[PDB]
RNA sequence: UUUGCUACAUCGAUGUCGGCUCUUCCCACCCUGGAGGUGCAGCUGCCUCCAAGGGUAGGGCUGCCCGCCCGUUAAAGGGGAGCGUGAGCUGGGUUUAGACCGUCGCGAGACAGGUCGGACUCUAAGGGUAGGGAGUGCGGACCGCUUGAGGGGAAGGAACCCC
RNA sequence: UGGGGCGGCACUCCCGCGAAAAGAUAACACGGGAGCCCAAAGGUCGGCUCAGGCGGUACAGAACGCCGCCGUAGAGCGCAAG
RNA sequence: ACCCUCUUAAGGUAGCCAAAUGCCUUGCCGGGUAAGUUCCGGCGCGCAUGAAUGGAUCAACGCGGUCCCUACUGUCCCAGCCUGGGGCCUCGUGAACGCCCUGAGCCGGUGCACAGUCCGGCAUCUCCCUACACCGAGAGAAGACCCCGUGGAGCUUCA
RNA sequence: AAGUCCCGGCUAAGUGCCAACGAAAAGGCGUCUCCAGCCUUAGACAGCGGGAAGGUGGGCCCAGCAGCAGCCAUCCUCUAAG
């Protein structure tokens, strides 16, 4: 389904696993890559400007390509750690009746119209969070850029690269 | 769905007690004094004391004594344009002002 | 080689592979699509909704099915072609739609086949009714490197070594990419096929049942190879 | 341009599928015209950009629409107009009353399942359109010859053959 | 009653949330319950301290009884939730 | 094919079939056509065939349903010419329906969401005759469909 | 009806001439502006002629890759030059 659905905030958080049955399971397993505690000069990060929703398809996608243009330079332990932040609390649901309740003259239309759950996603409620940073040497920060950029096109928000 | 109107319904908060005024009747020197007619008194319900307690539509507010049935008070209370009167035992009422 | 092989019916699909001439089963499953008379609705516009509607539901999983298990024998370039068949417009709306990956369906041969049956003794049903593909995508290098060694040999640019003894004298330099070897058990040209394979040239073994192998046995004497580069 | 969601308009009625007939429009370009790239030698291909002036046909099967197929073609593109058009036709489909079958129901009866039979009203106040006659104005009554603001056009399009 | 039908019961009653820190507040909104059980599981008076862990003891074992140390409740209070 | 058990007594025999009965479904193979979702033959995973609730079966008969061939043709390609009666022009007789109004050219909008009348434009000299029916959400009938009413009527039965 | 009103700037598309009413991610040093950091008369950037390199084209593997085909080090005849 089109990310413009789950795109924008409607409604409050809805994170209580005890209340909600039957969570699809999220797409990202891996957090945390590289090499943490290695020696590093730059500590350059992904900050977001807007308010919103990230799918978890959307930060597991942001996540693979990234790991693999950092890759593809040097090596995998060797001295950069990549680390994605937010994970996907809220519980993203659909009304999905409309596809098989909504035509046996069940519950169709917008009778009994509470949704079911279909995935999961990170609510970004600040303005200016980090989503994703990387540590490198002096001698990758050009490389750490692309990584960032490219990353942050399979992303909703629109977001800023800061170098520290 | 609507709600079920019995007496302690929504008050999982208001009947909360605080971590240092739980146990049972703590402070007695309120208790050692004895209103006489034309007092001002404050409705403030007791959690933990479960005997001639207020419904939850009065805590906070002023009553005026008016006499004593008992070891409980006739308080005159004001809920919109009406004149309610309440027995309150003492052990929900504190002095107004 | 491995061949892709698809059965798919209105809610019945089965998945296997062609291993040389073994045939193995990776997935057989349902998928519930009801009829008209368990409904339901009793409407006439809203009941075609679910009979179109869980039997798109039944095609996706397939399509999903599909790519889990043909997927990975893509990218080690091992699948050569992929069969569709089944009985019905199945297999036309499963091949039509976005629900195979491109990688998957740039590999399905045509054209698509009519098998009644499900399961194993189905599978077998659709290599038989494709015999005569499979003649033709089985031997394609073979076809394509006569002609290309056809057009070096006319412009005599010395892009292709003959001879038992110069082919020898090409191979100890790793000279040559590839080497035809006409099919002769006992003879000179298998012994050479087995070393030849030593220094990374890629060896065809050919017999009579090419039209091509006469030309070569009878002018080469069965041994011909295309050079890497140029020796003389 | 589908299918849903909503229930704003029409219940003292806006005739409800498909086809035929006739007109016009969109462009997200199938062919015809222009330019470029190519893993473009030539022939044939594939792709990108401009462009709606012209074209886009005949049949078998089904009530169809979609679709499959036959012989050609430069190509036999895709959509809108109250799913354009029943005071133009048709009446195969569908939704009355009659009847048969299967399943269901104690029954009367039901199906969204199949099948046979089943009505198509009207003399055009107004506008519009296609043509044909008089009047007043310019400009006192008449005969004759003209110009060329303006308006419309596709008046032509395409293919095959020779060198 | 997001047409009616089929379904469900949001048709009597109770708890949380919806509910926006007084009061009142809707949804075929969400998470659940009651239609009883007890002569004691009721009344009063007295004594005691619970779950869990640590050290020492034959059978003895994570979990029998005994001797000590800690333990704000992490137990129990008929049945949903507070 | 044989034996044991449960619903509830038994467990579809002879035959017939994708049937006027088969959902899937244009079932599969063959025939007929250049090309056959219909038709014929065969098969039998028969959703849901079957024995006076009558099964199989067609001699003769049918203003019954369907498919194919020959002959024949204006049904068509693709229309043309001719004839009788009307229409057209004139004399006599002499109605009916539409009608807030006469103020109704059209395009884009506004507005309960498709205006003759409102807004912005572009147009527009007056009358008469024949022909056409596209628009006036054209005329004709307190919608038969659908829902409601603590409205009916006829039928049924285990109310 | 009332300003072809005044000052500082921008836009070349007829963009625009829209309170409620009609456009996103991405690309543009097209042009206009403010912050950083780094080189500049001890001659910057760009350009131009030359030196534009030598033991050695060292090499392992190789008929040969004589940087750049499969792993890789790293030494001065030197000074206005590598």
């Amino acid at each position: 389904r089109p990310g413009r659905c789950y795109r924008k905030f409607s409604g409050p958080a809805y994170t209580r696993r005890e209340y909600i049955p039957g969570i699809p399971m999220p797409k990202i397993t891996k957090f945390v890559m590289g090499n943490v505690n290695g020696d590093y000069d730059y500590e350059l990060r992904l900050i977001t400007t807007e308010k919103g929703q990230i799918r978890h398809n959307a930060l597991e996608a942001a996540r693979v390509i990234a790991l693999k243009y950092l890759s593809k330079k040097l090596a995998s332990e060797q001295n950069f750690a990549l680390v994605v932040t937010k994970y996907p609390h809220h519980v993203i649901r659909e009304n999905k009746m409309m596809a098989f309740a909504g035509a046996d003259r069940l519950q169709d239309g917008m009778r009994l119209s509470f949704g079911k759950p279909i995935g999961t996603a990170a609510r970004l409620e600040k303005l200016g969070e980090l989503v994703m940073y990387v540590r490198v040497k002096k001698e990758h920060l050009e490389a750490a850029k692309e990584a960032l950029k490219i990353a942050s096109s399979k992303l909703p928000i629109r977001t800023k690269i800061e170098i520290s | 769905v609507a709600r079920s109107k019995g007496y302690r319904s929504k008050t999982r908060k208001l009947l909360e007690k605080k971590v240092r005024e739980k146990g049972a009747i703590p402070k007695l020197s309120l208790l050692m004094h004895d209103y006489s007619q034309g007092e001002y008194v404050v409705v403030k319900i007791n959690p933990s004391i479960h005997k001639g307690m207020p419904h939850r539509r009065y805590h906070g507010k002023v009553g005026l004594v008016v006499g004593k049935r008992g070891k409980a008070y006739e308080v005159k209370v004001n809920i919109g344009d009406k004149e309610r009167v309440l027995i309150v035992r003492p052990e929900h009422l504190i002095p107004f002002n | 080689e491995v061949f892709g092989l698809v059965i798919v019916e209105r809610d019945y699909a089965t998945i296997g592979v062609l291993k040389g001439t073994k045939v193995e089963v990776l997935d057989e499953f349902e998928g519930f699509v009801p009829g008209k008379h368990m409904m339901g609705g009793q409407s006439q516009r809203r009941i075609e909704r679910i009979i179109e509607e869980m039997y798109h539901n039944f095609l996706k999983e397939v399509g999903e099915k599909v790519n889990q298990y043909f997927l990975p024998y893509i990218e080690m370039k091992k699948m050569k072609g992929i069969l569709i068949g089944g009985p019905g417009f199945a297999k036309k709306d499963l091949y039509e739609s976005d629900l195979l990956d491109y990688r998957v369906k740039k590999l399905v041969l045509q054209p698509l086949f009519d098998i009644p049956d499900q399961g194993e003794p189905g599978l077998k049903e659709l290599i038989m009714k494709a015999q005569d593909i499979l003649k033709n995508q089985k031997y394609i290098e073979v076809e394509n490197l006569m002609e290309e060694i056809k057009y070096h040999l006319a412009k005599d640019d010395g892009m292709v070594v003959y001879g038992l003894e110069e082919i020898r004298k090409a191979l100890q330099l790793g000279a040559i990419d590839a080497l035809i070897v006409y099919e002769e058990p006992g003879s000179e040209l298998e012994k050479l096929s087995q070393e030849a394979e030593n220094y990374g040239t890629k060896v065809y073994v050919i017999g009579d049942e090419l039209p091509d192998g006469e030309w070569v046995k009878k002018t080469f004497g069965g041994a011909i190879g295309k050079l890497r580069f140029k020796i003389y």
